[PDB]
C-alpha cells in the first residue's frame, strides 16, 4: 500500500557521530560524541518528519511541538533496531563509528539505561519485528507525546495518530496477541526515555564541570522543551495503563 | 529558537 511504499522511502540512511575512536574511553568524550550523534540525528528526524504522510497536516507549531518532544524515544527505537539487525544485540549501535560495548556502557555513567535499551533491542529479537512493523511503530513513536493541556490544533492531531495506529493493525494483518505485544514494546520506549531525558537534563546542568559538550539546537531542547515533560506538563500517551 | 528557525 502506498503508506509503507512512503515509510520505506523517507527511511533516513546511516548517520556517523565523527567520534575518535583513537581516543581513550572517556565521559567526557563518550557523552559529548553522543551528544553530537543527536544534534545530526535531529536534523534527519527533522527531513523524515516533514515527509510523513498528513504531517503537514498539523498546524506547524504542533510539527515542531512533537518532534521536539519525540526525539529521544524515536531516536532509542532506530537504535535498538539498528543494534538488533547489526550486531544481534550484543552491543548498542548508536552509529557504525560509535558502538557501546560493556566497557562503554560502564564508562558513560549510563550503565542502567543502556541495559535497559539493550533490552528493548533484544526485545526486536524475542518478538520477532519485522522491517515493517518497526517502520510503522517507528513513525507511531511521534505522535507519542503531548501537552497534558493538548496541542494548538488538537483533532488534526488525533486523527493522524488514530490513522497512524490503523496502519499498524493493517500492516499486522491469535494476531490479537500480536498488537498487545507491539504496544506493550511501544508503551516500553517510553520510561527508558523519560529517563534519558532526566540524565541528559542533569547532565547539561553541570555540563561545564565535565567538560561535556552539548551542540546548539540540542543545549536548546533539552533546556526548553526537556523540562516540560520532567515538570509533567507534557506527558507520553500510552497505550495500556 | 534555534529549531524553529532551522525548522522553518
Ligand atoms: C539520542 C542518543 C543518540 C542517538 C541514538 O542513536 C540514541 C541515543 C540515546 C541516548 C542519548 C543520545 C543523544 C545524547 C544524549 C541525550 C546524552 O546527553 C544523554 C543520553 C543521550
Amino acid at each position: 500500500p502506498i503508506f509503507l511504499n512512503v515509510l520505506e522511502a523517507i527511511e533516513p540512511g546511516v548517520v556517523c557521530a565523527g567520534h575518535d575512536n583513537n581516543q581513550p574511553d572517556s565521559f567526557a568524550a563518550l557523552l559529548s560524541s553522543l551528544n553530537e550523534l543527536g544534534e545530526r540525528q535531529l536534523v534527519h528526524v527533522v527531513k523524515w518528519a516533514k515527509a510523513l504522510p498528513g504531517f503537514r497536516n498539523l498546524h506547524v507549531d504542533d510539527q515542531m511541538a512533537v518532534i521536539q518532544y519525540s526525539w529521544m524515544g524515536l531516536m532509542v527505537f532506530a537504535m535498538g533496531w539498528r543494534s538488533f539487525t547489526n550486531v544481534n544485540s550484543a552491543m548498542l549501535y548508536f552509529a557504525p563509528d560509535l558502538v557501546f560495548n560493556e566497557y562503554r556502557m560502564h564508562k558513560s555513567r549510563m550503565y542502567s539505561q543502556c541495559v535497559r535499551m539493550r533490552h528493548l533491542s533484544q526485545e526486536f529479537g524475542w518478538l520477532q519485528i519485522t522491517p515493517q512493523e518497526f517502520l510503522c511503530m517507528k513513525a507511531l513513536l511521534l505522535f507519542s507525546i503531548i501537552p497534558v493541556d493538548g496541542l494548538k490544533n488538537q483533532k488534526f492531531f488525533d486523527e493522524l495518530r488514530m490513522n497512524y495506529i490503523k496502519e499498524l493493525d493493517r500492516i499486522i494483518a491469535s494476531c490479537s496477541r500480536r498488537f498487545y505485544q507491539l504496544t506493550k514494546l511501544l508503551d516500553s520506549v517510553q520510561p527508558i526515555a523519560r529517563e534519558l531525558h532526566q540524565f541528559t537534563f542533569d547532565l547539561l546542568i553541570k555540563s561545564h564541570m565535565v567538560s561535556v559538550d552539548f551542540p546548539e539546537m540540542m543545549a536548546e531542547i533539552i533546556s526548553v522543551q526537556v523540562p516540560k515533560i520532567l515538570s509533567g506538563k507534557v506527558k507520553p500517551i500510552y497505550f495500556h495503563t | 529558537s534555534a529549531f524553529s528557525r532551522y525548522y522553518t
